[PDB]
């Protein structure tokens, strides 16, 4: 029941009780015109996985260097095994919301309980936020044309929805 | 009349606007105790004088009564108090909406926004929603409207509200044996299958 | 209601111009007509909602006044 | 609900892996092809009062029993109900060729319709025969070549008889 | 349905009382007027062929088109099936008459009417002729009070059709 | 208040339609049944003085507790109290004649009388068997079917006690 | 609402220095007192029914027109009206005499009260009168030391007082 | 929605008889103790997060099949539910031990909850596991000493644990 | 039902939190004046008969005509009806005592007592003045702080009543 | 704001009925529980500077990061924000624990809570670790019931916070 072009101009028709118009017709090509940028974007992101994930979890090192030493959330190899667990999951998701075009994934499996485990679980949402910023600054390089522009539009709706 | 609820669709709407003078706001009182209790019996003792008297002024609409019913003690006492929270949202979507849940995440919603924001804001999701002012609006006493096709609605909500109608001497006491059990808890998150444990 | 929030109360009388007959007409009138100025009585605790609400449908406010000082 | 796009997703998280070059190829195609799915879309909203008067008339001269007094669709408001029947199934097959799953059409539509219509009393077998009615007279607009680009649209066709097949054999 | 009988004892049971005097006085007029009710129900039941073939044929006379070849109208099958919508319409008005009120009309007819129309492309003005020429022969058929309770029900169906 | 008439135009409001044969049936029962109404009011109004005398006497005789001082009906204000409240109950009932309808008796006597009737701890089953000894003493005063509807109409006001 | 607690810390918080030395002493001294004023909601509670009768006899006996044909009390539902809002309004000042604090009176029971009875043509004097009288009957049960341990409470039958009369007042 | 004293009291009633000597001294017994039941509930209200967090850490560290993907509480929403289902439960535990009596537990908690999960196909051997979890959590809280006066409360402790063994034994 | 803990408990789950501390504190309060309404119901259930024997003489005192032939009160079975009824009442002020709230009452006597107190013709002030007299006689079997309690729960069924 | 005896009025008022047993049990309640609750915040008034500028640097301590350049704590006028902040905390716990209910500490601080320190991106963990900072000396510069009830409230804001 994600959300995606085709879901809500499906749902709007449905709630109305009424076939599909001209616009709903609209907005799905403009989705399958989408489409090619989006998957070639997240076919470039799934190449590139190790890189990325190395890169940012070395991110929230370097830019967190407190959460490095004992006492901290980052000290026990299973802690940084299991950031690096973490930031693969968020990648992988900013992957499907690219090859739905649309911002479903991401909320369904992510953002949607995102506060409350973060709080019960005494996760700093600063630690992924500039980890996606490390992301986002990576596929800053990757990718180029307008595929550069919609991943990091799923990136930054990512970042904004763990601010 | 294969439906039980052959004389609930012919029963005829109610409306209530400004200048009713008396047995227009007497009938409407009986149909609002009848609606929103689910047909329980509500004692005089119960009956609340003061929503009745803003009502008969005009400082609140029907609607708003509707609503100061439900945050009353009697639609808790019976509903919400005795009852899981499944059976709380049923018997919140089947009398003050008129039709069953549609789906799974009905529940999971407004779950969460009472466990979040507490019982009256609870309630006002459901009078406040737009659905309510289409159907009802502020004049018209709720009525069963999901034995016809409603807009939008799913395959599964008429059977639904079928299950939570029980005919039209039967009501939602909490007084039964049982203690006033869900009916939809498989119903709704496995819609066609059947299972035996 | 029960906190200093609650309290202090408001009043808002609502005009129906043409912008929410023009919806209404699309929606259909399931719901009997009624006269197109009303005043409603709104509480602190839910006076954003219910603003969005009106101006969702298309309706046309006059005033709003602080019933309580 | 889901479209194709978010079924691939749902397998590719239950597997918990990315998702591979196939699947992206697959989902590619789709999108390119998708413009021929918008137009199939196009014919099935366009022609849909005439899809349900041709399915109609057809079953009603088929079955004479049912308009005929005392029968089901008899006393000119189950009639008004079993014309509202074939407006919302059609409706949510071609939400169904839009989507490119399935999804909406047996969850949102045809549930319970089984018993919904066992409940009313309505003999399912002949919505079943009601519905690929339809399919047979919505086909014929599907196929039209009129003011359409002309290419090759087998798939659709077989998406859209399939659809129609999956609604008909359950509620039958 | 909706007579007067049924009316009476849905408004009192939505109000949750007995039925005081007014619901009974209401009750005994519509017991003392069932006799011309009746009356013209049997007059109208008697003539019953007659008032179905001349109303076809008047639609027919103030519709020529309709009866065209490749038309709408054309076809034995059309032609039994006008007759056979008259009949519904003349039956269910009787059916009006004895239950002294628009209770089966509104049942059968009127409840969906429009929309069953539209999706047939039948013109309701077919049926509003048919329905005042049948008015016209009830005004032959019928003298006195039997006269005006029919010319209210087909009047009524005429005003649901138009 | 509420008479057929307005029971009719009322029902048609809310329902958003004309006036259709079933409420113009009914009003036309009711103003049938408007002539027994008013000779029937015409004697009760006739015979004011004689039935409120005769029912607080026939309540004293019934009630005689209640004369006694310390009690609700000592004094000579408590029983011109019992006066006016039975000249009250007959103004009321003849209106309800007049009107052919039960409203005025509702909206004048009914509406909230169990609270009123509670807080001055005035007695239900006073007034109710002075409606009875008014049964009684119309039973003579009127003929036909003025009595029928006296009758009711006191019935109704009884039932309301009760 | 507001009790007399939240009243200094509304202007506590005003100021934004924290509640001083006397405010505490003033508080302390209110709470200890609070049996009292916990008797003297007890007794206006438990005879209001006595109340409101007495009150009702002496208010119609001294105003016979309210009672008359045209008279604005005159019906069984205008008298119950009377009656009703007689009750509300020494519930509302016993809300107040308990809170210690007149707002509850004030901000809610009283806004539109006042012309909403000219509204309807209620003669506001008569409602006046009706207050005094209860409260009068209020003073009467209050002195009352039965059931109770004697002792001095003229701050409570003063303040009782006051809620009584400026009730009246906004009416009047 | 009861307590210990209207338990005693529906049950005298049932009977008919006013309440017997042994059941007033066991009420006004369980009276006099309350105090101890207030302590261990402000103990269990005030610790809540830290139950449920290291609940929720031993549950997962020990299972670790649930977030896995495809498991049964992978993604954030169904954590999220899992955190929220620990919670109430513990929230229900606490109204239990403040009634001194299970019914709001198994009346609001515990009459559809079994039902509900295997519905939703959630595992409830890992519910009450958890609920075994929070109990040994919870307990580690109650049995602290600091901040109040020493004395004996292993009846209080047993009882929280009946409360705990109900909830897990009506969930698996 | 309805009682202090059962009312805290309730607040507090209704707006869906823990219980915070204006809860405990409650808890608190009724604990501690459990003890009191404990010995106060030890105290009436002590002089049960008498205090039923007494209420039962005191309502044919100040009503003395019910015990007449003819009326509610002739009869032994009424009268130990009667007796009954005081029964009633008394043990569920001693259930609302223990209980330290007026849960009891409100279930078992209060909820639906005008409609049953109605269809028998039961008058209320019966029961009013029954009560009044075991009042006054709590007046010496009580003294103190658990005085205050009994007469509170006393009062508030006889506001209930009237 | 919400209070024991506010929270009494709201639910007598909702039922719309006079205070019974249960509303005067809770505000005597309230009422022995007040002076310890005054003396509580007379000793913890008497040490609010100390109390804050130890927070703040318990704060500093526990958290070294957030004293150099780079972040939020570095700065005077972010300290000055810091020492008013606990001012702010300690104030309204005064606050609450005078009225002897959570209503100042819930309307003022936790109502909004969330919202303004994601805005302002003021990290929670801060105020904890002040209110835990503050948890410590109450415990010593109070003692018996007063501690009892500083602890607590002091521990309903810090879960407000978490
Ligand atoms: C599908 C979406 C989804 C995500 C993303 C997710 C993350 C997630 N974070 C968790 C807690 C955690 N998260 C972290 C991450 C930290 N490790 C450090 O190196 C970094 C500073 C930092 C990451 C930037 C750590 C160490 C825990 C352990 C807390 C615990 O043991 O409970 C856990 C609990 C697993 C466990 O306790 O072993 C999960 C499943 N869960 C989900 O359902
Ligand atoms: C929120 C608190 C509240 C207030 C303040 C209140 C006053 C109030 N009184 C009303 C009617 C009335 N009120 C009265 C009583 C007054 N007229 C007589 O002169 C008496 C001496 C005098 C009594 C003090 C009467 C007679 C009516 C009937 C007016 C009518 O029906 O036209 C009405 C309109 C209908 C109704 O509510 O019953 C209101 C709102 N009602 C409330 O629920
Ligand atoms: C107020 C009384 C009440 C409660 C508490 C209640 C619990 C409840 N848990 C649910 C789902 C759930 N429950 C759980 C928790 C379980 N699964 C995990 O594996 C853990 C082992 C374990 C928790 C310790 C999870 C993960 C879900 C999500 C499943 C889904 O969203 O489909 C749902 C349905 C969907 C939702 O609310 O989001 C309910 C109603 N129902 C009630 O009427
Ligand atoms: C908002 C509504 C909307 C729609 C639906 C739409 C569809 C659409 N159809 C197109 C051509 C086309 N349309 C079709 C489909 C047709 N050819 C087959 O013979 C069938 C008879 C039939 C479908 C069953 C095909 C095959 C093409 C050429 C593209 C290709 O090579 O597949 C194109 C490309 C440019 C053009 O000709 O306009 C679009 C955008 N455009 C819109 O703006
Ligand atoms: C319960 C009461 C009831 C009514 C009123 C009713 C009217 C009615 N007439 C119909 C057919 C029809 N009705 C007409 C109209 C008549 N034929 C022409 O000769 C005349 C010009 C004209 C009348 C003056 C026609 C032409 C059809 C055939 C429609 C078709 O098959 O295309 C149909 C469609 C069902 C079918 O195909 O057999 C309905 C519902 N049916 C009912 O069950
Ligand atoms: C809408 C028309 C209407 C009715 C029906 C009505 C009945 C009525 N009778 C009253 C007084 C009374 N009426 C009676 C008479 C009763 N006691 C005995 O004498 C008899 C057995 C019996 C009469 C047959 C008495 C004793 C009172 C005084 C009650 C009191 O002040 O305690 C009162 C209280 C008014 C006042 O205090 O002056 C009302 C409202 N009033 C109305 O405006
Ligand atoms: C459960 C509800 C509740 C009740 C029923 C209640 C009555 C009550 N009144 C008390 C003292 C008192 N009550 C009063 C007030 C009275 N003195 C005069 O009779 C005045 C007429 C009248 C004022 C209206 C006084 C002056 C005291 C003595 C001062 C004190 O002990 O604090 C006390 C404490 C001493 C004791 O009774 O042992 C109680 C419990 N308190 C409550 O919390
Ligand atoms: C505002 C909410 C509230 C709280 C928190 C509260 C606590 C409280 N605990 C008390 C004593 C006590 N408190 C406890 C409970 C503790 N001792 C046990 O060892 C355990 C470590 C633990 C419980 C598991 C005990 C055993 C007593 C002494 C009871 C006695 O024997 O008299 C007392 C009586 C006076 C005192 O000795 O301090 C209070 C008022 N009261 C309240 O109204
Ligand atoms: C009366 C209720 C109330 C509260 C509770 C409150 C907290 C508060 N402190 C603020 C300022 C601030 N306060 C701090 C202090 C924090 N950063 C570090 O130094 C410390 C670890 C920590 C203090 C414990 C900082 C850094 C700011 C600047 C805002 C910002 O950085 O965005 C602000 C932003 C606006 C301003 O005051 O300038 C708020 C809302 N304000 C209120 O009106």
């Amino acid at each position: 029941m994600s959300r995606t072009v085709i879901t809500e101009v499906i749902a709007t028709a449905d709630s109305q009780g009424r076939f599909l118009n001209s616009t709903e017709l609209q907005a799905a090509f403009g989705r399958f015109e989408r489409a090619v940028p989006a998957i070639e974007a997240a076919r470039a992101l799934t190449k590139n996985q190790d890189a990325l994930v190395k890169g940012a979890v070395q991110a929230v090192f370097k830019k967190f260097p407190y959460v490095t030493q004992p006492g901290e959330k980052g000290y026990g190899d299973s802690n940084q095994a299991k950031c690096a667990r973490d930031i693969g999951y968020y990648l992988r998701f900013i992957t499907y919301s690219l090859v739905a075009s649309g911002t479903g994934p991401l909320d369904d499996y992510v953002i949607a309980g995102l506060r409350e485990v973060n709080r019960a679980f005494n996760l700093n949402p600063l630690w992924y936020i500039e980890a996606l910023n490390y992301i986002k600054g990576e596929t800053g390089k990757l990718l180029s044309g307008q595929s550069k522009t919609e991943a990091l539009l799923y990136i930054d709706h990512a970042i904004n929805a763990l601010s | 009349e294969r439906i039980r609820a052959l004389g609930t669709i012919e029963a005829p709407r109610v409306t209530l606007r400004a200048p009713f003078t008396d047995e227009q706001f007497q009938g409407a009182l009986y149909a609002i105790y009848r609606h929103i209790f689910g047909n329980t019996y509500v004692m005089e003792s119960e009956r609340p004088t003061t929503a009745e008297s803003q009502l008969k002024d005009g400082r609140i609409t029907v609607r708003g009564f509707i609503k100061l019913l439900a945050k009353s003690e009697v639609y808790r006492s019976r509903f919400f108090q005795k009852t899981s929270q499944n059976r709380f949202i049923e018997l919140n979507h089947k009398l003050l909406l008129g039709r069953a849940p549609y789906d799974q995440a009905e529940i999971s919603a407004h779950l969460d926004l009472w466990n979040t924001q507490g019982y009256d804001a609870e309630i006002d999701s459901y009078v406040e929603s737009e659905e309510y002012l289409e159907n009802f609006g502020e004049d018209v006493i709720p009525y069963f409207r999901g034995f016809k096709y409603q807009t939008g609605q799913s395959a599964q909500g008429f059977n639904r509200l079928l299950d939570l109608y029980g005919g039209w001497a039967g009501s939602d006491t909490d007084r039964n044996q049982s203690g006033q059990v869900a009916r939809l808890t498989n119903s709704l998150v496995r819609p066609g299958q059947v299972v035996e444990p | 209601a029960i906190t200093t929030q609650g309290k202090r109360i408001y009043k808002i009388t609502v005009s129906e111009a043409g912008a929410y007959a023009t919806n209404k007409h699309r929606t259909g009138y399931r719901a009997p007509i009624r006269q197109s100025n009303y005043t409603l009585t709104v509480p602190y605790d839910r006076f954003l909602p219910e603003m969005i609400r009106l101006h969702q449908s298309g309706a046309k406010i006059v005033n709003v006044t602080s019933v309580i000082s | 609900m889901n479209d194709v796009f978010t079924r691939a997703i749902a397998q590719a998280d239950l597997k918990g892996s990315f998702l591979l070059e196939s699947d992206l190829d697959k989902l590619a195609s789709f999108a390119k092809e998708g413009v021929k799915r918008l137009d199939a879309v196009a014919a099935l909203t366009n022609n849909a009062p005439a899809i349900i008067s041709d399915a109609a008339h057809k079953l009603f001269a088929e079955q004479q029993e049912l308009i005929q007094p005392g029968g089901n669709a008899y006393p000119h408001r189950r009639m008004a109900a079993c014309l509202r029947d074939m407006e919302i199934i059609l409706r949510y097959v071609s939400y169904a060729l839009l989507a490119g799953d399935a999804s909406v059409l047996d969850d949102r539509c045809l549930n319970g319709l089984r018993e919904t219509y066992n409940a009313l009393g309505t003999p399912t077998q002949s919505v079943a025969r009601a519905v690929q009615l339809m399919k047979d007279a919505a086909m014929v607009h599907l196929k039209s070549t009129a003011n359409v680009t002309v290419g090759d649209c087998s798939s659709l066709y077989s998406e859209a008889a399939t659809y129609f097949d999956k609604a008909a054999a359950s509620i039958a």
